[PDB]
C-alpha cells in the first residue's frame, strides 16, 4: 500500500545480466521481448518495490 | 521492439487498416476515372462537331 518509487537516470543498462539471474521467480516484459532490452535507448524509468 | 510472434497482432492490425484504406482510396480513384472519361468523351464529341 506505501509502495516506495524510486527514479533513475543519467546512466547505461545491462539487461543481461538480470536476465541471466535466474534468482528471479517471474521476469515477464509487457510491452517488450525481455532479450531486446539490450538495445534502446529511454527518456528515464520508474522502479517500484 | 518485440518478439516475431507478439509484433504479428500489431502487424495484422495495422496491415488490416492500410490496405483497407487504400482500396477505398482506389475505389475512389475507379469512380473519378469514370465520371472524368465521361466529361473526356463529350469533350471528344464537342472538339469533332
Amino acid at each position: 500500500y506505501a509502495w516506495n518509487r524510486k527514479r533513475i537516470s543519467n546512466c547505461v543498462a545491462d539487461y543481461s545480466v538480470l536476465y541471466n539471474s535466474a534468482s528471479f521467480s517471474t521476469f515477464k516484459c509487457y510491452g517488450v521481448s525481455p532479450t531486446k532490452l539490450n538495445d534502446l535507448c529511454f527518456t528515464n524509468v520508474y522502479a517500484d518495490s | 521492439r518485440l518478439d516475431p510472434p507478439e509484433a504479428e497482432v500489431q502487424i495484422d492490425r495495422l496491415i488490416t487498416g492500410r490496405l483497407q484504406s487504400l482500396q477505398t482510396y482506389v475505389t475512389q480513384q475507379l469512380i473519378r476515372a469514370a465520371e472524368i472519361r465521361a466529361s473526356a468523351n463529350l469533350a471528344a464529341t464537342k472538339m469533332s462537331e
